[PDB]
């Protein structure tokens, strides 16, 4: 994601 | 009747509960994580309708006792909107006023900067991250020149600073958005409960900082999507992360 922090993607 | 609500990030709402045991009354409290600095007045529900500036001094038996600050300066619960990120956006927040400062940056070519103004120890809580709500969907759908402020707060939430609030001239309620990118960072944006702005993200120390020392976080882009390539990130981060990485050896 476009932003700070984005989470991930498992 | 004293109940004190502790929130995991240190802050607390402190106050006789109601015949209901509801945190409503004129006389409650929310003390920021120094266990110090307080907002001492009218709530109704957790929720702080008017609180003045206070300074908890002593507690006796689980009951409080606050000194009420000089000035004028009343704060309520103002959640931010698509039209208004903050009903009064040049009334700074207390707590971080006697903690941080925005001057221009140590790192090269990278504009302003936040400052630690005292000396703290780790785990403490600098600066808080308000701004307005919106989708990580927007986001990804947008330039990046519009996400220099775009911090993920939620699986469905994203805290944004949009012009013209990404300068202190318009906007200085908080100022966790003007702390610059390292990848040895001496924060970590961090879940805060605020009183004022709801919930929200902080910058928190990682490590001891020193009075007049710039405050930095990592900025956490994707290194490596699933897409087939390369970090989603804007360009100087991919070009300082080459540069660190030639520091590394990768
Ligand atoms: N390590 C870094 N190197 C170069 N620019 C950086 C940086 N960290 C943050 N920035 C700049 O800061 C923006 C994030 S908002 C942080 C405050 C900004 N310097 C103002 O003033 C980014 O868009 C980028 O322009």
């Amino acid at each position: 994601a476009r932003t700070k922090q984005t989470a991930r993607k498992y | 009747g004293v109940c004190w609500i502790y929130y995991p990030d240190g802050g607390s709402l402190v106050g006789e509960v109601n015949e209901d045991g509801e945190m409503t009354g004129e006389k409650i409290a929310y003390v920021y994580p120094d266990e110090r600095t307080a907002l001492y007045g009218k709530f109704i529900d957790g929720e702080m309708i008017e609180g003045k500036l206070a300074t908890l001094m002593s507690t006796e038996e689980g009951r409080p006792h606050f000194e009420l600050m000089p000035g004028n300066s009343v704060y309520h619960f103002d959640k931010s909107t698509s039209s208004c990120i903050s009903t009064n956006a040049l009334l700074p927040d207390p707590y971080e006023s006697e903690r941080v400062y925005v001057a221009e940056s140590l790192i090269s070519s990278a504009g302003e900067g936040l400052f630690s103004k005292v000396a703290v120890g780790p785990n403490t809580v600098m600066s808080f991250y308000n701004g307005v709500r919106i989708t990580h969907q927007e986001v990804d759908s947008r330039d990046w020149a519009l996400n220099g402020n775009t911090l993920s707060l939620d699986e469905e939430t994203v805290i944004d600073v949009p012009e013209p609030y990404n300068h202190v001239s318009k906007y200085c309620a908080s100022l966790g958005h003007k702390a610059n990118h390292s990848f040895t960072p001496n924060c970590i944006y961090d879940m805060f409960v605020h009183p004022r702005f709801g919930p929200i993200k902080c910058i928190r120390t990682l490590r001891a900082v020193e009075a007049d020392e710039e405050l930095t976080v990592a900025y956490g882009y994707d290194h490596s999507p699933p897409g087939k390539s390369g970090p989603e990130a804007p360009e100087w981060y991919q070009v300082e992360l080459k540069a660190f990485q030639a520091t590394q050896q990768k």
